[PDB]
């Protein structure tokens, strides 16, 4: 189940959770020179659903953005945990928490759920970012408790194809607007043909703080951006 | 064959004893006594017998006495009887390929490890004393 | 039959067989017989031994000044329910300063034995209680079961080959109600002498009798106030 | 049957029957009640010459008039002996008197069969208890299942069938002490395998006038050479 | 597939878990249909009853459970999960009212109920409460709301809402009906609810089988309709 | 008319055992001063042929050492064999 | 046939087989019906003597939970005893916390949640009981409820629990139930119980009748059935 | 055959999870240290050398644990965070208790006792 | 008639896992120990130096008190736990009772801990067997051994580990009733009677019942081997 190793391989219940992550809705996130851009791909099943109720792009503090590619019902749980933990840090130190310390503690929580032996892991991969002390960051986690650091990455359906486009398209030096342009390009590479002001949902991170963009400026920008 | 040996036209004094290598795959029509009474197995020889069959086989070569038979004896602690023969013959071959009289330890290592494939006796266990 | 291991599992015919197995474990005890008149309640059991030289394992044990139980089956659970019984007796004897009515005590016994019959991690109690007592309304003869479905009777008998005893109780339950102590006790052992195979006879050292009375405190007897009880008999009709 | 919390379709003890089977492998012991006093004997089954004979415990001392003998598994016996020692001292604490042997063995069999891993295993030892209460001498025999009974002369462990048979041949109610002692060691050197000498067996006799020192030390040699 | 016999809540290969997608038709063993509609400043619940017995009552077969004085709901699926979920909802709404001093918005309540179902899903050794819940309520600065809560813990909420047995067909009619941009003047809502259930089930029956729960921004209290006015709406749509 | 008793038997406990012990004993050159109940306890569970095999092994010892009245020490070694060195192989010792 | 061991697990088609097997456990139990009138609720249980070993007055399935509420259980008896104790405890908490008589809806909902909580987890089994709950109040009238082994608790006019669940309510529902006071309904329940299973599979049975309503001024007790003796002088007239 | 959990022994007797944890060691990053007085060094292999990382951590295998001790690591990565935090906390509790740095062998045996506490228990 | 675990009896009345955890002891390194009348002596074989490390931390002989000495076999981690708890226990005995610790008390503790560890739910038995040698009461030399079952068992000489039957057979064929010179030479003969007796893998430590532990030096042992070879030549 979760208490015993394989004959030679790895932790099959974590590999299956990673497969369930890879079978999820796509997303892309890019670290630029001044800011970080996050973008998801949010298709309603019918024409009935409302786009003002559930939110993918979600702030953790006033300057720390966070998206995922997986299951919202676990996402909200570990979001609430990260909320309470970041506010506990700000109680202790009276200073807004740095993103590396967030990723350490969130990874500790996810690791504690990967421990034995009755609870399942999260089927959630994060993409954490923030602008702490001038230089912005970007930290991807996974259900296995691990974490990384990216310049630009993707997660979801066709993340391999989107990543091979990211390797070709992106570079080291851009601004936030060019980052949004290449981000909607690489999300538009893999999403469905009808992409509107509601099928995507985009938040950015300036050094002036986190900013979650509106459907007004999202519809203004993606009105045939190239 | 059964009706002949231990059935009709019985033994009298006709010593036809049946030894084997396994114990399992046989028809129990003869496992019952009468057909055959006693049974014996064979372990592999021990250190006391390891040095014995070493000196038996290592005698076939002008031994470089600096090589440690006891290391071969404890490492190869499950030498049925083929490795010993094969190992010493191939050690002599390794050496006398160079036409040397003595057989350095490395030649014994190579001889045995060629003879001794697929041997991993470490952990487990491997992880104790 | 692979569903037939634990207490928790309902059967596909709905009969939890752990209860049936506990019943069958009760069926392999010693024979014992309890029966009451209008004024006196008598329970009589049968002793056995491990060998010839050893003493006999006792069955009638004391509980309280007006409560005594018979037993069949396991002995650890017997003494466990004995200690719980004495405890609940001295609890109400402390608090209310009265003797207990028997029915609420046996309801507490059923509620005690309910928990090991429903959760996982305890076995049902192999137990053969025959309870005699005195509330304000006279003698009571109750019996229990490992399924905690306690019964009230006027004459029962549990243990090994106790069915011929039940036939005797059928053909004398009308006659039981009128008599005094002595012929009542000899009706009890005219059940016990049919709880035995016919080629041997009930002796002194193997039988036990416990009388509780409306003015008489519960008292156990062994061989010496039983030598008066064993005479006044004829042979079996061979 | 696998497990202490499941009965049988018929009437099997399992978690206990396999313990009653596990008694049978142990060394033998024989205790005999006589109104003069309780005698007791055991076999050590010494394996090595390095095996120091006085270190193997079979007869231990519970009280100044209460002896013991063990069987089968060693350490369950060690547990029960330790607790039995503790509780008799508690009785002497709250009563200024000696806990009688029936009360001792009820105090042992309160938890001699009380094995529960939740809410541990059943014990693997048979015990022979001898002592002198106010009713004279007493000889007592319990089991792993707590089914405790009095026995006049009980034999345990290995070869107990022929021990009981040849014991019931010679025994009666009005025996004497020394006759029962030599009758016991006759049964012993019919059921043991090695030559009977000074180091194999050990006796334990308790008398009402000789409550102290329930043991015979190398006058046992003089007892053996009288056969 | 399985293989693994899906006995507990783990992850199977490629890639789903089977316990929750078996719980999604514990609704389907209810044998019941529910439809919610939001067009305008009102909100309408409609749900029928399946009472074959004359010995059985009619008041206590009600599925519309008034959660608070401004929040209603309806339940489908098995009854015990539904009623226990309803008392959890009432208890947590009262907890909101105690802790925070004002009336709970219907969004936070669905979030809290979804979180309870997720905790019942995350930890094993508990059955995942196989019932589905639709909520309605009025909120200031947002108008009316209609929400749905899943047994999985996936809340959502939207304009024309339906769950139960036959609601692929109901959502097919609500895609073929909520596509024209007319307003929904409350009798448009009642008429479309009655006729959508009347086209999905195709029965065209007495006013005594369906239950209608409404809430409106003129009286924000939750309100259950009477046989007379249900009959009035039914013959008002009778042409 | 065909078969009408339906008898059965299995391993006797020790009495038929001891009897067969003595049977095979007097059936060969043995020592009379030996007992059987001791040997019987040694015998956990066996057929007469197995027991006969014990007798054969005692004979094997008496072939090794010049024995005429096969002693219970010859039978002791034979028991060591049959019930420990032949209980299955040897896998009992090294824990009392 | 595949997965029906635990009470936590689901099936490939989505139901819990533990609950079904516990539901049809009570089907083998004795037949117990109930019906209310316009001023009371009447219980009635077909109770059987084993052979000749009973005492006619032991182990009565007609319990008495509150001053105005009693049970009419059928199924495993000891589980019903424990559940009756839980119901007594719940009425005790309500009487201690609010100072007046428990409404039957609230009592039934607490009991249904308790039964559902024993159906939820995997350590425990579902109950093997199915019982009736009747009441009466001066401001509420007569209320008769019904709790299955699963925990679905709602209301009836008449019911039946046992073997003849359909075979009682076939002719229960042809009773003019509203216009009768319960003193007619006593012999009505007598004839309904007496119709089912006179001698066919078993040998003999025996009748108990519980009784609550306005005529008891809100009390609940067994009838003095020997008073007016309404079964037998009509049971012997119900065979023709 | 006798697989199921970390406890109990195999029939020879060996262990299951111990060898399989070793075979979980075998597919990881390579470390070493060298024989030197007046200094000591460490070597480490970079896993995941892909071009789109950051390398802003200054340390992926090394963990400077107290002041005058670092440690490399190999194996499953995220167990080591639990171990390194606890190890730092052990050495720091020692320094709190004595105001003398930890003499490193009771530190090593403390971590070995932490690991052995999960070797014995079950499951 | 199943497999797991250590709570189930066999169909014929055994515990498989006590016997099976004895096998790890039966296949471990050898260590012997004898008592002289005033000086006690023991030692381990198989130093097994891998040419490139230190060995002062791998010492298989330690002490709990100034009177008692240790040894073990089997796997070493269980020895580490038992020794750690044994030091604590010996010191806790020193806390109440003001005596020097008797060897019999600490052996009863080791066997009691080992058995209550074996009885419980799913705890793996300690696959060791210790040798506990000390001389306290009037300087009386004692040595006891243990078992995974938990049976302290007093001897006069001992042999454990690999091929212990042969080694104990030599102590059997030596062990004369008829002086720390014969005891030193007896240690030399025991280590010469080792399974390998390489001459450099010999590690021995003694105690003269008033002193502390003395670790010897492998030149004195070389002269011991030389006088053993001299006596072997004098046999001819
Ligand atoms: N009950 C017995 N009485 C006397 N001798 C016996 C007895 N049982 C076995 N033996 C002896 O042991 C040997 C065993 O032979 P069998 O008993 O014929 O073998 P078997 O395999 O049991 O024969 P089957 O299969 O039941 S026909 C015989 O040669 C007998 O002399």
């Amino acid at each position: 189940s979760l208490t015993t190793f394989s004959p030679s391989g790895k932790l099959v219940q974590i590999e299956y959770a990673l497969a369930a992550v890879a079978g999820g809705a796509p997303s892309v996130g890019i670290k630029a020179a001044n800011g970080v851009v996050l973008a998801t791909e949010k298709k309603q099943k019918s024409i009935l659903y409302d786009e003002r109720s559930v939110h993918k792009v979600e702030p953790i503090t006033k300057h720390i953005g966070l998206v995922y590619s997986g299951m919202g019902p676990d996402y909200r749980v570990l979001v609430h945990r990260a909320r309470k933990l970041a506010q506990q840090y700000y109680l202790v130190y009276q200073e807004p928490i740095p993103t590396a310390q967030l990723v350490q503690r969130v990874a500790s929580v996810m690791q504690e759920y990967t421990q034995s032996g009755g609870v399942r892991p999260f089927g959630v991969s994060l993409l954490i970012c923030g602008w702490n002390e001038g230089r912005p960051y970007l930290f991807q986690s996974d259900p296995s408790g691990a974490y990384f650091a990216w310049k630009a990455t993707a997660m979801g359906k066709n993340y391999v194809n989107g990543k091979t486009f990211l390797e070709k398209r992106y570079n080291e030096d851009l601004e936030l607007e060019d980052a949004i342009h290449t981000a909607i390009l690489t999300l538009k590479e893999s999403f469905e043909g009808q992409m509107t002001e509601d099928n995507i949902e985009v938040g950015i991170c300036n050094e002036a703080g986190f900013r979650r963009l509106t459907p007004t400026e999202v519809k203004d920008y993606l009105a045939a951006i190239a | 064959l059964l009706n002949q040996l231990d059935g009709f036209d019985s033994r009298g004094d006709v010593k036809v004893i049946m030894a084997t290598n396994r114990i399992e795959t046989l028809d129990p029509a003869l496992i019952r006594p009468g057909r055959i009474d006693r049974k014996i197995e064979f372990p592999l020889p021990d250190e006391k017998t390891k040095k014995r069959i070493f000196q038996i086989h290592t005698s076939r070569m002008t031994l470089a006495d600096d090589v440690t038979l006891d290391d071969l004896i404890m490492a190869k602690d499950d030498l049925s009887g083929a490795d010993i023969k094969a190992i010493c013959t191939e050690a002599g071959l390794m050496a006398l390929r160079e036409r040397r009289m003595k057989v350095t330890n490395e030649d014994f290592k190579k001889s045995k490890e060629n003879v001794l494939y697929k041997k991993q006796e470490g952990t487990p266990e491997g992880l104790y004393l | 039959n692979q569903y037939d291991n634990d207490v928790t599992v309902w059967s596909p015919q709905g009969r939890i067989h752990q209860i049936e197995y506990a019943m069958e474990a009760v069926k392999q005890g010693s024979a014992t017989v309890g029966l009451k008149s209008k004024t006196h309640a008598v329970l009589v059991a049968l002793k056995r031994a491990q060998s010839e030289l050893a003493a006999h394992q006792k069955k009638i044990l004391h509980v309280d000044n007006h409560i005594g139980i018979s037993i069949a089956g396991l002995t650890a659970d017997a003494r466990l329910l004995c200690n719980f019984m004495r405890q609940e007796c001295l609890d109400s004897r402390f608090v209310f300063d009265r003797p207990l009515p028997v029915s609420r005590l046996v309801s507490l016994i059923g509620s005690k034995t309910q928990i090991p019959t429903q959760r996982y991690g305890r076995r049902p109690y192999g137990v053969g209680l025959l309870i005699a007592g005195y509330d304000d309304m006279g003698p009571h003869i109750f019996q229990t079961c490992p399924s905690a479905n306690y019964f009230d009777c006027r004459a029962m008998s549990i243990g090994a080959r106790s069915q011929s005893a039940r036939t005797y109780l059928e053909r004398h339950m009308s006659e039981f109600m009128e008599c005094n102590l002595n012929e009542l006790v000899k009706h009890g052992l005219r059940a016990l002498r049919e709880t035995l195979p016919a080629e041997q006879d009930l002796t002194t050292k193997n039988v036990s009798i416990g009388i509780v009375g409306k003015d008489l405190e519960f008292t156990i007897y062994d061989d010496d106030d039983v030598s008066p009880f064993l005479e006044g008999l004829e042979e079996r009709p061979q | 049957d696998r497990g202490v919390n499941t009965f049988s379709p018929e009437g099997r003890l399992f978690q206990v029957e396999y313990a009653i089977e596990a008694i049978k492998l142990g060394s033998t012991a024989i205790g005999i009640q006589t109104s003069e006093g309780v005698c007791l004997a055991v076999e050590k089954r010494i394996t090595s010459p390095l095996m120091e004979p006085s270190s193997i415990e079979k007869i231990v001392e519970i009280d100044a008039h209460i002896g013991c003998a063990m069987s089968g598994l060693i350490a369950d016996a060690k547990t029960l002996i330790d607790k039995a020692r503790v509780e008799t001292q508690n009785h002497w604490f709250t009563y200024n008197e000696t806990m009688t042997v029936e009360s001792v063995t009820q105090a042992v069999s309160n938890l001699a069969l009380q094995f529960g891993e939740e809410d541990s295993r059943p014990f693997g030892v048979a015990l022979l208890f001898g002592g002198v209460d106010e009713k004279g001498p007493q000889l007592f025999h319990m089991d792993p299942s707590g089914t405790f009974v009095q026995c006049d002369a009980r034999a345990i462990g290995s070869a107990s069938e022929g021990a009981q048979s040849s014991l019931q041949e010679v025994y009666h109610k009005s025996m004497t002490l020394k006759e029962a002692i030599k009758s016991s060691l006759i049964i012993l050197k019919q059921v043991m395998e090695e030559k009977l000498n000074a180091t194999n067996i050990e006796l334990a006799t308790v008398q009402p006038g000789q409550n102290f020192h329930m043991f015979t030390k190398e006058e046992l040699e003089e007892v053996i050479k009288d056969i | 597939s399985a293989g693994f016999d899906r006995h507990i809540t783990i992850f199977s290969p490629e890639g789903r878990l089977y316990q929750v997608e078996y719980a999604f038709k514990a609704i389907n063993q209810g044998g019941l249909t529910s439809v919610a509609v939001r067009g305008k400043d009102c909100a309408v619940i409609v749900t029928q009853k399946k009472v074959p017995d004359k010995l059985l009552d009619s008041s206590t077969v009600t599925h519309l459970f008034k959660i608070t004085e401004n929040i209603g709901c309806v339940m489908t699926g098995m009854t015990a999960d539904s009623r226990s979920q309803v008392q959890r909802a009432r208890y947590e709404a009262a907890n909101w009212k105690y802790k925070y001093g004002y009336e709970i918005p219907v969004d936070m309540l669905c979030k809290r109920i979804a979180d309870i179902s997720q905790v019942y899903t995350q930890n094993a050794e508990m059955r995942p409460l196989g019932c589905c819940m639709i909520l309605i309520g009025i909120d200031e600065e947002q108008g009316p709301q209609v929400y749905k809560c899943d047994p999985a813990g996936y809340y959502c909420g939207f304009k024309a809402t339906a769950a139960g047995v036959k609601q692929t067909e109901s959502t097919s009619f609500l895609e073929k009906k909520v596509k024209k941009k007319f307003d929904w003047t409350f009798e448009q809502t009642v008429e479309t609810a009655i006729t959508c259930l009347s086209t999905v089930l195709s029965i065209d029956f007495k006013p005594s089988e369906i239950e209608v729960g409404v809430v409106t921004v003129e009286n924000p209290k939750f309100r259950i309709l009477t046989e007379a006015e249900i009959d009035a709406h039914l013959v008002a749509l009778a042409e | 008319g065909r078969l009408d008793r339906k008898i059965e038997f299995s391993l006797p406990d020790l009495e038929g055992r001891t009897h067969i012990f003595k049977i095979h004993a007097r059936s060969m050159s043995v020592e009379r001063d030996i007992r059987f109940e001791l040997l019987a306890r040694l015998c956990p569970n066996s057929t007469g042929a197995e027991i006969r095999s014990v007798c054969t092994e005692a004979g094997m010892f008496a072939i090794r050492a010049r024995r005429k009245i096969a002693t219970e020490k010859d039978f002791l070694e034979a028991v060591n064999k049959v019930i420990k060195s032949y209980a299955k192989f040897s896998a009992t010792p090294r824990y009392m | 046939t595949g997965y029906d061991l635990s009470a936590s697990t689901f099936s490939p088609d989505g139901r819990v087989f533990q609950v079904e097997y516990a539901m049809k456990a009570v089907e083998n139990s004795s037949t117990a019906i109930g019906i209310r009138c316009k001023d009371g609720v009447v219980f009635g249980v077909e109770k059987l003597v084993l052979s000749k070993l009973y005492e006619e007055g032991s182990n009565k399935r007609l319990f008495n939970v509150d001053r105005h509420v009693g049970m009419a259980v059928a199924g495993l008896l000891a589980d019903a005893r424990s559940l009756a104790d839980i119901a007594r405890e719940e009425a005790s908490n309500f009487r201690s916390n609010f100072g007046y008589n428990i409404p039957l809806k609230h009592l039934a909902d607490r009991v249904a949640m308790y039964v559902h909580a024993y159906t939820l987890y995997s350590a425990v089994r579902p109950f093997g009981c199915s019982f009736m709950l009747g009441s009466y109040s001066v401001n509420d009238g007569a209320q008769l409820y019904m709790i299955d082994p699963s925990g679905v608790s709602y209301g009836y006019w008449g019911c039946a629990i046992g073997k003849a669940r359909q075979a009682a309510k076939t002719e229960i529902e042809k009773l003019q139930m509203k216009e009768m006071t319960c003193r007619d309904i006593v012999k009505e329940v007598a004839k309904i119980i007496y119709i089912v299973h006179d001698e066919v599979k078993d040998k003999a049975f025996e009748l108990e009748l519980s009784w609550v309503g306005e005529l008891t001024n809100g009390r609940h007790e067994i009838v003095p059935k020997d008073i007016r003796e309404e079964a037998e002088k009509y049971a012997k007239e119900s065979l023709k | 055959r006798y697989d199921s959990r970390t406890t109990i022994f195999s029939p020879e007797g060996r262990l299951y999870q111990v060898e399989y944890a070793m075979e979980a060691i075998g597919h990881a990053g390579t470390c070493l240290g060298i024989l030197a007085n007046d200094g000591v060094l460490l070597a480490a292999e970079r896993r995941n050398i892909h071009k789109l990382l950051d390398e802003v951590f200054f340390s992926e295998k090394i963990y400077k644990l107290n002041e005058d001790m670092a440690c490399s690591v190999a194996g499953i990565t995220s167990d080591a965070n639990v171990l390194t935090n606890e190890l730092r906390l052990i050495a720091q509790r020692y320094l709190l208790q004595y105001q003398e740095p930890i003499p490193c062998e009771q530190l090593v045996t403390a971590l070995c006792d932490i690991k052995q506490a999960y070797t014995q228990f079950g499951g | 008639s199943y497999d797991r675990a250590i709570t189930v009896f066999s169909p014929d009345g055994h515990l498989f896992q006590v016997e099976y955890a004895q096998e790890a002891v039966k296949k471990g390194s050898t260590a012997v120990g004898v008592r002289g009348r005033d000086i006690v002596v023991l030692g381990v074989e198989k130093k097994s130096v891998a040419k490139l490390q230190d060995e002062r931390t791998v010492r298989k002989i330690c002490a709990l008190d100034d009177n008692v000495c240790m040894a073990f076999a089997g796997l070493t981690a269980d020895a580490r736990i038992v020794i750690n708890r044994a030091r604590v226990e010996c010191q806790s005995h020193r806390l109440t009772v003001e005596d020097p610790v008797t060897v019999e008390y600490i052996t009863r503790y080791i066997a009691s801990l080992k058995q209550r560890y074996t009885q419980s739910n799913g705890r793996r038995p300690f696959g060791i067997s210790a040798l506990i040698v000390g001389f306290d009461f009037d300087g009386t030399p004692r040595l006891y051994q243990t078992d995974p079952s938990g049976t302290y068992h007093a001897w006069k000489a001992n042999a454990i580990g690999r091929g212990a039957k042969s080694v104990r057979e030599f102590l059997e064929k030596n062990y004369t009733d008829e002086t720390d010179d014969l005891t030193i030479k007896l240690v030399i003969k025991a280590l010469l009677e080792v399974v390998q007796s390489g001459g450099k893998n010999i590690e021995l430590a003694v105690m003269r019942r008033d002193q502390s532990l003395k670790i010897l030096n492998p030149e004195e042992i070389e002269k011991y081997v030389a006088e053993i070879e001299k006596e072997k030549e004098e046999n001819e």
